[PDB]
C-alpha cells in the first residue's frame, strides 16, 4: 500500500545478465541488512558458462556491487582407481540464494560432475551444488549431497534407482530459523525430485578443502519414490520455511512441484523427517502450480499461511495468465485444503505468480502482507508487482498498489521477490524485485502510514424556527446547531509534519443554490480547513456555526440536513504519507417539527 | 405516459434510449426528448433529428463454392466478407454469416516425428508411406502437399548425453550402436506433392537418444508454425500438422532445468541448415502461445501419441482448440489411418472471434446450413462442404474510436469477414449546434438543436432563469417561466 514507486533503488550487474535470478536479505548478526543477489550466468574461470553472486549493501542511489566468490574451478581428485572431477560448465551459481546468521548459501544447480573409473565413467552429469560462506568469517563450506562416485554401469544395472547424477541440488535454497539448510533437487532420482537438509554448522564442521566427497553427519535426504505421479515431478523447484504443524519449535519446509502428476502440479508441507503432513495439488494442467511458494500469516492469526504461484495458469477469460492460490491456516482436523483467495492477473502472458514475497506488517496494519509478481504483465508486458495487504479475514483481493516495470520488454521484472524484512528498521518492511536477465535489481521502500479516526458532533435535530441564534449584521433570530469535528491520527511512526485537510459539506445531497444551511463566517455551503495532526496525538476539534434561515425564507426545509466531513491529505515530491482507515463521516441531522 | 427518456441535448436523447429522438428545430423550443412516434404526436413530423443508422450494409460478398474449382476467389467459403455497421450507442444488432467447407480442398500436411531411440523401429514403418498416404488422400484432395520434419529434444546437458566425447558423435555408443547427434528440430522435406521425393527424403533419417522421457515436441511445433516460408504453407490451403510421439514433453520454464530461461518469442529461426538454430537458447513454448500460433496461422494440429501419454496429450486439446489426439500404435504403422481420420474429423465448423475492439457478441444456436435447430446443436454428422449459419448479436455506449473494422475468421479457414463497425452517436445539427441563437439570451446561446446550453444562473429555454431564485417578475405570474417556486408551476399561481 505504501511502497514508494516514484523513487527506487537500482542495482547494476554483469553485462551477461542473469543478475536478479534469485536474491535475499542477508541479516547481519550486528542487526544490519544487505541484499545478496545471485547472478547464475556470469563469466567463468575462462569465459565459461558459470554462475556468481554479488553482495549489495543497502543504499538508495545504488551501483556496482562487490562479488562474493564461492567456488569456480574444475577440481580433480584421484581416489585409487576413481579420478573424479567437477565441471563448472553452466553451473548456475546464484540460481538460489538464502541467508541466515551471517552465512550465505548460494547454489549452482547445473554444475557437472564426472567420475572416471579407469575405462568406465560416471558421465558428465549435472549433480549441482550449493556453496555456503560466512563473508565476515571468510569460511567457505560447499555442500553437495548429489556428488558421488557410483559409476554409470551400476545405475544401468538394476533399475536406474537411487540416482543423483542429474539431481541439480540447490534449485531452491532455504534456511530454517535454527540454521538448518534445505535444498531442492528437481532432477534427483532420475529427474524425479529430492530434498537435502543439513545444519550450516554441521556443513562447516564436516567440510574439508580438496576432497570431493563426504557425508556430513546425518544429512537428511528425501526418499526415492517409484510412484508414477512423481515421475518428472520436479520436486524442490521452489522451497520455503514456515510453521504449519500442531507443534511449535519445529520448522516445516514447503516445496513446490510444478510438473507433479503429468504437469498438473502440487505443493507439499514436510517436517525434518519428510513425513508429508499435507499436500495440495493444482487444478489446471500445464499451469505450473508451485513455481513460487511463500509462507506468511497475512491474516494476523499467528498461524502461518500458504501462497502458491501458478504463472502458467490459463484463465477462462483460455488466456494464459498466472494465478496465486491463498490458503489461510484454519483450526480443522484436516483443514487447509480448500483455497480462499484466487488472485489472477490481467495482462496476457503475464505469468502472475512467479514471485510471492511475504512482507509482514508492510503498513503497520497489524497483519502481514504479500507482494505477487507477474514478470511479463502490465500495459505492454513489461511486468508488474501487485501488493496485497493482510486486511484480516483473508487477504486484500484488490491490488493495494501496482508497481510497474521501469525496464524494457522481456526483462521479466518480478521473477524473484523478497520482503518480510524491515530494511528501513521503521516497522515498515520493504520489497526487492529482481528478475532473470533483467541486469538490474529494483528495491521499493515502504513509507509511513497514517490511519485516521474521524467523528462528528452535530445536533441530531432541531426546530427550524427556534430563532435563538442572532445574525451579526442583519440581527435576525434563527435556529442553529453545534457543529464540531474531531479526527485523530493512529498508527506507528506517523510523521510529525502531517497536514491533513478536512472538508465539510452541509446538505451534500442538495446542489448549490439548493442548499439550506449556510455558514455565518464564510457564507459558503462547505469549506476546507487545515486540520493538521502533525506533532501531537490529541485530535483537533475547531467548531463552526452555520445559520438556518426563517421558514418563509427557503422552502427546502423538508429536506433533512446532511453533514459529511471528509479528510484528505494535502495536495502539496514524494508524499511519504498514506492516509488509511476512516476518512469520511457523514453523520446526519433530520428536521423535526409537527409533521 | 411519462416514459423513461423524458424522466439534455441532441446527443443525450440519442444515448438514453434506442427509441426516443430529439426534435432538432431551432424555430420551435413539448416532451422534446421523447419517443419519435410521440414526437409526431407532438408535431415533430419533419423529424430534423438525424438518427443513427443502426444497421449493417455489406461492401463485399461472393457466393459459397460447392466443390472448389481451384482459383483463389472461386473457392469462397464464408459469406459475407465485408460489411459496414453503424449501431447507435447501447444498441444490439444480430447479423448472420454463412460458412462453407468447399468440399474438395487442397491440403498441406507436415509430418513431425519424434526421432528418439524408443521409436526408431517406427521410423522403418514410415519409410514407405508417401504412396499409401497419397492413395488414401487422393479421394479427398486435388492438390496435396506433404513435408517431413523431426524432433528429438533440446540438445542440452541434462537431456543430451555429453560424455564420453563419442556420445556427441554417437549417443548410442554404449549399446554398441550408431546413431545421429541429437537435435532439437530439423526441416527434413519441404511441402510438396511429389511422393517419390518424400520417400527419397525418408530412409535418410538417423535417430538419436535423449536421457529422459519428456521430449521437445512443442518447441518443434512452434518453429514449424512460424517458419511458414521455410515449410512452404500455401496462402490458400487446408493446413494440417501431424505430430507423432511416445512420451511426455517439456513445457515453458522447464528450460530452467537446462538453465535456459528466455521464453519462446514469436519469430522463425529455422535457417538454411534446415535445423532449429536457437533450440538450446530458448525456453519451451507455453500452451497459450501454442494455441495462439496454431490459430493465427490456421495450422491445425494432430496428436499421434502412444497409448502411454494419450491422457496427458488429449488434455492439451482442451487447452488448445483446433487439435485432435490419436492413439498411435507401438509400431506406428497406423499413422496413415490417423491422418485420414484427422482430416475426416476436424475438417468436417468452428466459429471463433478475433481482434474485437466495448463490444460483445453471441450466436443464437443457428448452425445447420440456414435452418435453426436448437436440438441438433452438437449433432455433427457433417460429411464435407457443409454450409453453416451463424447469427451473432453484436452488443455495444459510444466508443471514442469512431473508425473501426474488426475481423472474424473461423478456425483453419482463411476466409474472413471485415466489419467496418462505425457507431453513430452525434447529430449533424450537433456538429452545427447553433452557437449564437439570437432568441437565446440576446444571441449568445449555443442552441443545441432544442436546448440553449448556456448560463450559470440563466439556463432556461432561452437561457434566462433557473430552478433557483424561487420566491413569491410578472410573466407566467408576478413571482419567481415565472411563478411560485423557481420558474413556474401551472395552477400553483
Ligand atoms: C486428464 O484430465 C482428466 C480430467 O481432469 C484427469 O482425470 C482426473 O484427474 C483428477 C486429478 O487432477 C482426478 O481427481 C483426483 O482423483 C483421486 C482419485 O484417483 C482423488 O483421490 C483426488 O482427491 C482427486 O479427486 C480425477 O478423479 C480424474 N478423473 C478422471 C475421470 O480421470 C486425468 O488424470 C488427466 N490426465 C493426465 C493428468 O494424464
Ligand atoms: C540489454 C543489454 O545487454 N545491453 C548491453 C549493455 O548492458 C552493454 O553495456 C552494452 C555494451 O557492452 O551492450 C548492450
Ligand atoms: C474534495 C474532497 O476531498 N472530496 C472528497 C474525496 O476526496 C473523497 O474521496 C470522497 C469520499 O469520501 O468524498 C469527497
Ligand atoms: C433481433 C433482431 O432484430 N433480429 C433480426 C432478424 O429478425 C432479421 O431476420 C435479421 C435480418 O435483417 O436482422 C436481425
Ligand atoms: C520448544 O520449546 C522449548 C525450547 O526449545 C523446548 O524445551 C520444547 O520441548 C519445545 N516444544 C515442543 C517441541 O513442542
Ligand atoms: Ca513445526
Ligand atoms: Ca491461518
Ligand atoms: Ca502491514
Ligand atoms: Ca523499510
Ligand atoms: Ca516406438
Ligand atoms: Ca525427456
Ligand atoms: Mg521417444
Amino acid at each position: 500500500l505504501n511502497l514508494d514507486p516514484v523513487q527506487l533503488t537500482f542495482y547494476a550487474g554483469p553485462n551477461g545478465s542473469q543478475f536478479g535470478f534469485s536474491l535475499d536479505f542477508h541479516k547481519d548478526s550486528h542487526g544490519r541488512v544487505a541484499i545478496v543477489v545471485g547472478a547464475p550466468r556470469t563469466l567463468g574461470p575462462s569465459q565459461e558458462e558459470t554462475g556468481g553472486v554479488f553482495l549489495c549493501p543497502w543504499r538508495a542511489e545504488g551501483g556496482q556491487c562487490p562479488s562474493l566468490l564461492f567456488d569456480l574451478r574444475d577440481e580433480t581428485r584421484n581416489v585409487g582407481s576413481q579420478t573424479l572431477q567437477t565441471f563448472k560448465a553452466r553451473q548456475g551459481l546464484g540460481a538460489s540464494v538464502v541467508s541466515w546468521s551471517d552465512v550465505i548459501v548460494a547454489c549452482a544447480p547445473w554444475q557437472h560432475w564426472n567420475v572416471l573409473e579407469k575405462t568406465e565413467e560416471a558421465e558428465k552429469t549435472p549433480v549441482g551444488s550449493c556453496f555456503l560462506a560466512q563473508p565476515e568469517s571468510g569460511r567457505r563450506a560447499e555442500y553437495s549431497p548429489c556428488r558421488g562416485n557410483t559409476l554409470s554401469r551400476i545405475y544401468v544395472e538394476n533399475d536406474f534407482s537411487w540416482d543423483k547424477r542429474y539431481c541439480e541440488a540447490g534449485f531452491s535454497s532455504v534456511v530454517t530459523q535454527a540454521g538448518e539448510l534445505v535444498l531442492g533437487a528437481p532432477g534427483g532420482y532420475y529427474f524425479l525430485g529430492l530434498l537435502a537438509q543439513a545444519p550450516v554448522a554441521d556443513i562447516f564442521s564436516s567440510y574439508r578443502p580438496g576432497i570431493l566427497l563426504w557425508h556430513v553427519s546425518s544429512q537428511s535426504l528425501s526418499f526415492d519414490s517409484s510412484n508414477p505421479e512423481y515421475f518428472d515431478g520436479y520436486w524442490g523447484y521452489s522451497v520455503a520455511v514456515g510453521e504449519f504443524d500442531g507443534d511449535l519449535n519445529t520448522t516445516e519446509y514447503v516445496v513446490g512441484a510444478p510438473t507433479w502428476s503429468w504437469t498438473l502440479g502440487a505443493v507439499e508441507i514436510l517436517d525434518s523427517y519428510y513425513q508429508r503432513l499435507h499436500r495440495l495439488r493444482g487444478e489446471q494442467m500445464a499451469s505450473y502450480f508451485g513455481h513460487s511458494v511463500a509462507v506468511t500469516d497475512v491474516n494476523g492469526d499467528g498461524r502461518h499461511d500458504l501462497l502458491v504461484g501458478a504463472p502458467l495458469y490459463m484463465e477462462s477469460r483460455l488466456a494464459e495468465v498466472g494465478r496465486v492460490y491463498l490458503f489461510l491456516q484454519p483450526r480443522g482436523p484436516h483443514a487447509l485444503g480448500a483455497p480462499s483467495l484466487l488472485l489472477t492477473g490481467t495482462q496476457l502472458y503475464g505469468r502472475f505468480g512467479s514471485a510471492i514475497a511475504p512482507l509482514g506488517d508492510l503498513d503497520r496494519d497489524g497483519y502481514n502482507d504479500i507482494a505477487v509478481a507477474a514478470p511479463y504483465g502490465g500495459p505492454s508486458g513489461r511486468g508488474q508487482v501487485l501488493v496485497f495487504l493482510g486486511q484480516s479475514e483473508g487477504l486484500r483481493s484488490r491490488p493495494s498498489q501496482v508497481l510497474d516495470s521501469p525496464f524494457p520488454t522481456g526483462s521479466a521484472f518480478g521473477f524473484s521477490l523478497r520482503g518480510a524484512v524491515d530494511i528501513d528498521d521503521n516497522g515498515y518492511p520493504d520489497l526487492i524485485v529482481g528478475a532473470y536477465g533483467a541486469n538490474q535489481v529494483a528495491v521499493y521502500r515502504a513509507q509511513p502510514v497514517v490511519k485516521a479516526s474521524v467523528q462528528l458532533l452535530v445536533q441530531d435535530s432541531l426546530n427550524p424556527a427556534v430563532k435563538s441564534c442572532v445574525l451579526p449584521q442583519t440581527k435576525t433570530p434563527v435556529s442553529c446547531f453545534n457543529i464540531q469535528m474531531c479526527v485523530g491520527a493512529t498508527g506507528h511512526n506517523i510523521p510529525q509534519k502531517l497536514s491533513l485537510n478536512a472538508e465539510l459539506q452541509l446538505d451534500r445531497q442538495k446542489p448549490r443554490q439548493g442548499r439550506r444551511v449556510l455558514l455565518l463566517g464564510s457564507q459558503q455551503a462547505g469549506t476546507t480547513l487545515n486540520l493538521d495532526l502533525g506533532g501531537k496525538h490529541s485530535p483537533i476539534c475547531h467548531t463552526t456555526m452555520a445559520f438556518l434561515r426563517d421558514e418563509a425564507d427557503f422552502r427546502d426545509k423538508l429536506s433533512p440536513i446532511v453533514l459529511s466531513l471528509n479528510v484528505s491529505l494535502p495536495p502539496t515530491m514524494a508524499p511519504a504519507v498514506v492516509l488509511h482507515g476512516d476518512t469520511h463521516v457523514q453523520e446526519q441531522t433530520r428536521i423535526v417539527l409537527d409533521c | 405516459g411519462p416514459n423513461i427518456c423524458t424522466t439534455s441535448s441532441c446527443q443525450q436523447c440519442l444515448a438514453v434510449s434506442p427509441m426516443c429522438a430529439w426534435c432538432s428545430d431551432e424555430a420551435l423550443p413539448s416532451p422534446r426528448c421523447d419517443l419519435k412516434e410521440n414526437l409526431l404526436k407532438d408535431n415533430c413530423a419533419p423529424e430534423s433529428i438525424e438518427f443513427p443508422v443502426s444497421e449493417a450494409r455489406v461492401l463485399e460478398d461472393r457466393p459459397l463454392s460447392d466443390k472448389g474449382s481451384g482459383d483463389s476467389s472461386q473457392v469462397t467459403q464464408v459469406s459475407p466478407q465485408r460489411i459496414a455497421l453503424r449501431l447507435r450507442p447501447d444498441d444490439s444488432k444480430n447479423f448472420s454469416i454463412q460458412v462453407r467447407q468447399v468440399e474438395d480442398y487442397p491440403v498441406d500436411i507436415y509430418y513431425l516425428m519424434d526421432l528418439s531411440y524408443s521409436m526408431k523401429d517406427d521410423l522403418w514403418s514410415i519409410q514407405n508411406l508417401g504412396t499409401k498416404l497419397a492413395t488414401q488422400m487422393r479421394k479427398l484432395t486435388s492438390n496435396l502437399r506433404i513435408g517431413f520434419g523431426a524432433f528429438v529434444d533440446k540438445p542440452v546437458s541434462p537431456y543430451m548425453y555429453i560424455s564420453p566425447p563419442e556420445a556427441l558423435e554417437n549417443p548410442c555408443y554404449d549399446m554398441k550402436t550408431t546413431c545421429l547427434p541429437m537435435f532439437g528440430y530439423k526441416h527434413v522435406l519441404t511441402l510438396t506433392d511429389q511422393v517419390t521425393r518424400f520417400n527419397e527424403e525418408v530412409k535418410k533419417q538417423s535417430v538419436s537418444r535423449n536421457r529422459d522421457a519428456p521430449e521437445g515436441g512443442f518447441d518443434a511445433i512452434m518453429q514449424a508454425t512460424v517458419c511458414d516460408e521455410k515449410i512452404g504453407w500455401r496462402n490458400d490451403a487446408s493446413h494440417l500438422l501431424v505430430f507423432t510421439t511416445d512420451a511426455k514433453t517439456h513445457i515453458a520454464l522447464d528450460g530452467r532445468l537446462a538453465g535456459i530461461v528466455q521464453p519462446n518469442d514469436g519469430q522463425c529461426h529455422v535457417g538454411s541448415d534446415n535445423h532449429y538454430s536457437a533450440s538450446t537458447t530458448m525456453d519451451y513454448p507455453s500452451l497459450g502461445l501454442m494455441t495462439e500460433k496454431l490459430s493465427q496461422k490456421n495450422i491445425n494440429l494432430i496428436f499421434a501419441v502412444t497409448e502411454n501419454v494419450v491422457n496427458l496429450y488429449q488434455n492439451y486439446s482442451e487447452l488448445i482448440p483446433g487439435t485432435t489426439v490419436g492413439v498411435l500404435s507401438m509400431d506406428s504403422s497406423n499413422v496413415l489411418q490417423l491422418i485420414v481420420d484427422a482430416y475426416g474429423k476436424i475438417r468436417s465448423v468452428e466459429l471463433e472471434v478475433r481482434d474485437l475492439p466495448e463490444l460483445s457478441l453471441s450466436f443464437n444456436a443457428t448452425c445447420l446450413n440456414n435452418e435453426v435447430i436448437p436440438g441438433l446443436k452438437s449433432c455433427m454428422g457433417l460429411k464435407i462442404g457443409d454450409t453453416v449459419s451463424f447469427s451473432i448479436e453484436a452488443k455495444v455506449g459510444c466508443p471514442q474510436e469512431k473508425e473501426k473494422s474488426f475481423t472474424i475468421k473461423p478456425v483453419g479457414f482463411k476466409d474472413s469477414l471485415i466489419v467496418q463497425v462505425t457507431f453513430d452517436c452525434d447529430c449533424a445539427c450537433q456538429a452545427q449546434a447553433e452557437p449564437n441563437s439570437h432568441r437565446c439570451n440576446n444571441g449568445n446561446g449555443t442552441f443545441e438543436c432544442g436546448v440553449c446550453r448556456c448560463g450559470p444562473g440563466w439556463l432556461g429555454s432561452q437561457c434566462e432563469c433557473s430552478e433557483e431564485d424561487y420566491r413569491p417578475q410578472d410573466e407566467c405570474s408576478p413571482r419567481e417561466v415565472c411563478s411560485q417556486r423557481g420558474e413556474c408551476l401551472c395552477g400553483q399561481c
